[PDB]
């Protein structure tokens, strides 16, 4: 699937995202944005041996499991595959696992990059949420 | 997050030194670990950075092709091999370490290049004198 700013808004602000840990609901929106472009779908093989899944492009070799990555964790305990549902709770729950184990989401550099201090309310302004 | 210093000393030109690091940070991670070197004139510089889980090293032009980052056997150990040593490489050499366990794909060698965002723990320095 491919979401639409406010579309994706409304379903990260329904699994409880705005303001998780801090954090606006802008944040997220901007930080997929910048991430899987909204593309549920999105997934980049790195030269490492890993591959980023879905919405939010979380890494084999750490947060999910893809048999093809040895040396593979899977922190969040699920099959990479559940990050390309064209849902959005397994990214999410993920998610909130990556950003509230410590890691904040500076775990995104892009968030860092593109999202952080910069006025995020603007990817859901314009939206009924 | 704490960062154990080994090696380093002086060693004369085209010479060869091994330096160590161990994060005994103990948790999970780090993600990152590398180095960087200050002379006394100089800005902090970044030396090199490989990535824990992937292996995958960055080098600093400066010492691209000589020096060698890599993981020791002991856990959260890496080792940088510093060949055909010049004496501009006469400075001090700081460990450092990510302790931030990335979402999506990150490269080591971005924190290095950019002054070293990222790299949120540090080692006390070690001394490596190239004497000309």
């Amino acid at each position: 699937k491919v979401f639409g700013r406010c579309e994706l808004a409304a379903a990260m602000k329904r699994h409880g995202l705005d303001n998780y840990r801090g954090y606006s609901l802008g944040n997220w929106v901007c930080a997929a944005k910048f991430e899987s472009n909204f593309n549920t779908q999105a997934t980049n093989r790195n030269t490492d041996g890993s591959t980023d899944y879905g919405i939010l492009q979380i890494n084999s070799r750490w947060w999910c499991n893809d048999g093809r990555t040895p040396g593979s964790r899977n922190l969040c305990n699920i099959p990479c595959s559940a990050l390309l549902s064209s849902d959005i709770t397994a990214s999410v729950n993920c998610a909130k696992k990556i950003v509230s184990d410590g890691n904040g989401m500076n775990a995104w550099v892009a968030w860092r990059n593109r999202c952080k201090g910069t006025d995020v309310q603007a990817w859901i302004r314009g939206c009924r949420l | 997050v704490q960062l154990v210093e080994s090696g380093g000393g002086s060693v004369q030109a085209g010479g060869s030194l091994r330096l160590s690091c161990t994060a005994s940070g103990y948790t999970i991670g780090p993600y990152c670990m590398g180095w960087f070197r200050q002379a006394p004139g100089g800005e902090r510089e970044a030396v090199a950075a490989i990535n824990m889980g992937g292996g995958i090293t960055y080098y600093a032009d400066s010492v691209k092709g000589r020096f060698t980052i890599s993981r020791d056997n002991a856990k959260n150990t890496v080792t940088l091999q510093m060949n055909s040593l010049k004496p501009e490489d006469t400075a001090m050499y700081y460990c450092a370490a990510d302790s931030t366990i990335y979402a999506s794909y990150y490269e080591c060698g971005h924190g290095l290049s950019t002054g070293g965002y990222g790299y949120d723990s540090w080692g006390q320095g070690t001394q490596v004198t190239v004497s000309s």
